[PDB]
This record gives C-alpha cells, sequence and structure tokens, in this order.
C-alpha cells in the first residue's frame, strides 16, 4: 500500500466540516420559528458547527492513522473511524452508556460500510455482470464468481489447513496395501 | 462614435439586476409588476441586440400584453395583503 497523509487530510476535513457547519447554521436560522437575526446563527444553533467539525476531524484522523498503523487499506479502519465519530456525537449527551453505545454502533455501521467497499456506489468492473462467470473451461485458476466442478486438493489444504479430517492425500489410498 | 454602442449588453445586464432587486424590495406589489414589465422590456432590448427582434415583439405582445395585464387584473380585484421589506424578518437569510 501507499501511506496516508494524516494532517493534510485532517486540515482539509476540518475546514470542510466547518463549512458544512456554517451552511447548516444559516439554513436553521432561516427555517426556524421565532424572531431571529444574523446574530443567532452561531449562538442559537444546536452545536451543528462542533458536530460537523469534530466528526470530520475524528473520522479522517482515525481512518488515516489506523490505516497507517495497521499498514493496510480495508474495512477495519472505517470501523475505528466510526467508533471515534460515535464517541464525539455521544459525548454531547452527557452519559457514559449512551456514549459507549453511540461509539459501538456507529463503529459497526461504518465498519460494515468499509466491508462492502466504503462506497454507496458500485465498482462496475468487480461486479458480477461485467466479470467472468460460470464454469471455468480448462484447469484455469478459479476466480471469485467462477464455478468449478472439481477443485484442486492442494488449494484446499492451503486455504483451510490440515487436520480435523482434511488431509493432503485420501485415507484409504494413504493406507492402501503396497500390493 | 463606433464604441458608443459597445456596452449596451452590459447595460442591460446591470438594469436587469436593478429591476430584480426592485421587484423583491417594493412595498405595494403593483409596483413589482411594473418592474417585471421593465424586465421584460430589457429582455426584448437584449434580444434585439443579438438579432432576434421578432421574439422581442412576440414578448411585448404576449407577456406584457396579456400576462401582465392579467396580473394587474388580479391584484386590482383581490385583497392581497403584504409585509413590507424589513430587517427583523428577512435579515436572517
Ligand atoms: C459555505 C462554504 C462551503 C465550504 C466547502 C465545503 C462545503 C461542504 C458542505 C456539505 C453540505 C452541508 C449541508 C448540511 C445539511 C443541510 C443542513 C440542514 O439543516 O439539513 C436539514 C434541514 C433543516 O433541518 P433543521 O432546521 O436543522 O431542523 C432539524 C430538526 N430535525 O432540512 C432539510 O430537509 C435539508 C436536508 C438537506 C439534505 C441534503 C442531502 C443529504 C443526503 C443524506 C446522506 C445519507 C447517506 C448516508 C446513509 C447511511 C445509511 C445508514
Ligand atoms: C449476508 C450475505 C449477503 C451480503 C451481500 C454481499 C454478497 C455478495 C458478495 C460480495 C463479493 C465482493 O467481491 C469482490 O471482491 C473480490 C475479492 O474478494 C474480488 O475478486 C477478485 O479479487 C482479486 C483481488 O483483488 C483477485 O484477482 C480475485 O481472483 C478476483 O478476481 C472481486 O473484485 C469482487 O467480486
Amino acid at each position: 500500500f501507499h501511506p496516508y497523509n494524516t494532517l493534510g487530510l485532517a486540515t482539509q476535513s476540518a475546514m470542510v466540516g466547518l463549512g458544512a457547519g456554517v451552511v447548516a447554521a444559516a439554513a436553521r436560522n432561516s427555517l426556524a420559528t421565532g424572531p431571529r437575526n444574523i446574530l443567532t446563527t452561531f449562538s442559537k444553533s444546536g452545536g451543528v458547527v462542533t458536530i460537523f467539525t469534530g466528526a470530520s476531524i475524528a473520522y479522517v484522523f482515525t481512518y488515516c492513522s489506523a490505516a497507517n498503523l495497521r499498514e493496510r487499506k480495508d474495512g477495519w479502519n472505517h470501523m475505528w473511524a466510526g467508533a471515534a465519530t460515535g464517541a464525539v456525537l455521544g459525548a454531547r449527551t452527557k452519559l457514559v452508556p449512551a456514549f459507549i453505545g453511540w461509539t459501538v454502533l456507529c463503529g459497526a455501521a461504518c465498519g460494515l460500510f468499509g466491508w462492502t467497499g466504503a462506497r454507496f456506489n458500485a465498482d462496475r468492473k468487480a461486479s458480477l455482470e461485467q466479470s467472468p462467470k460460470g464454469f471455468v473451461q480448462e484447469d484455469a485458476h478459479q476466480t471469485f464468481w467462477e464455478v468449478v466442478h472439481r477443485r484442486p486438493l492442494s488449494l484446499t489444504v492451503e486455504q483451510l489447513g490440515e487436520g480435523r479430517g482434511i488431509n493432503a492425500v485420501p485415507i484409504a489410498t494413504a493406507t492402501e496395501a503396497p500390493n | 462614435m463606433m464604441y458608443l454602442t459597445y456596452y449596451f449588453i452590459e447595460i442591460t445586464i446591470f438594469l436587469a439586476i436593478l429591476c430584480t432587486i426592485f421587484i423583491i424590495s417594493a412595498k405595494n406589489p403593483m409596483v413589482s409588476i411594473l418592474y417585471m414589465i421593465a424586465l421584460f422590456v430589457i429582455a426584448a432590448m437584449y434580444l434585439y441586440l443579438i438579432g432576434l427582434g421578432i421574439f422581442s415583439l412576440l414578448y411585448i405582445m404576449i407577456y406584457i400584453g396579456a400576462i401582465a395585464v392579467l396580473f394587474l387584473f388580479i391584484i386590482t380585484l383581490l385583497d392581497i395583503n403584504s409585509t413590507e421589506l424589513s430587517v427583523k424578518s428577512n435579515i436572517r437569510d
């Protein structure tokens, strides 16, 4: 893999999250009920600014950091980032259990979101429609979506491991009489 | 002499800006409709500038001649209350 730049992305992410807080502040000031003005935007707003900034900071910082600590690109990183984000959002309610719950469940949802590829879109070339499928023809390596009538035994022993009934050679032939 | 008629399009742009702000700020809506008529005229001007006077005239005889006649024909007959432009009410936006 190629490492991430933690502070460069975190500074961009914070300015972005500050901008989103400004937009949501203005939109609330317009959509709200009672007498207001241009002052109320950052006074009477329910923490939209600190919500957005703390989330974007914590998410991107944790994803890039754990991508660099684990030294990989995968879904476990998005899980840790959603765990931080849940901590931040749940710290607003000043309770321990809801803080722990917000953390775990935001983390599981972002961790699933990284499992499925960390995108709401689709790859469109790793998909089944645009990829080889069906029966492989002649002894060729079995890809993901391909089907096979008879699998190699060496590949089985490697993917699984030996023992628990599963062996390099069958049991009868292994114990056949040399006759 | 030549360049006296060089910036007419920019003038119409500035004037359309003005008429939009005036439609938005006017107290009595009837005035806002008059400014809409000013805007349709400026559009007809600009269309003449770029070589389509036929649409300038079709606009003046459709929009102004019928639609705006009707808008005045409505606001003359209905009790359309208002709330004059303010600072307590609209600054928040
Ligand atoms: C200015 C400088 C710019 C700097 C550059 C970078 C800027 C980036 C800005 C990012 C966009 C920020 C926009 C913020 C959202 C709009 C603010 C908002 O308030 O939205 C809700 C809005 C009003 O709600 P409100 O008055 O606050 O009352 C709340 C009580 N429920 O009520 C609404 O109905 C509007 C909702 C708008 C929603 C937009 C579409 C969002 C899509 C949802 C994503 C879902 C995907 C995830 C799903 C995961 C599934 C588990
Ligand atoms: C709860 C059950 C239902 C949940 C919904 C999800 C079910 C669908 C299965 C998701 C399949 C995802 O699979 C996706 O990743 C696999 C690797 O693992 C990729 O498979 C490809 O990986 C590359 C390595 O990167 C290798 O060359 C491999 O031989 C293959 O070509 C495909 O690009 C894609 O198919």
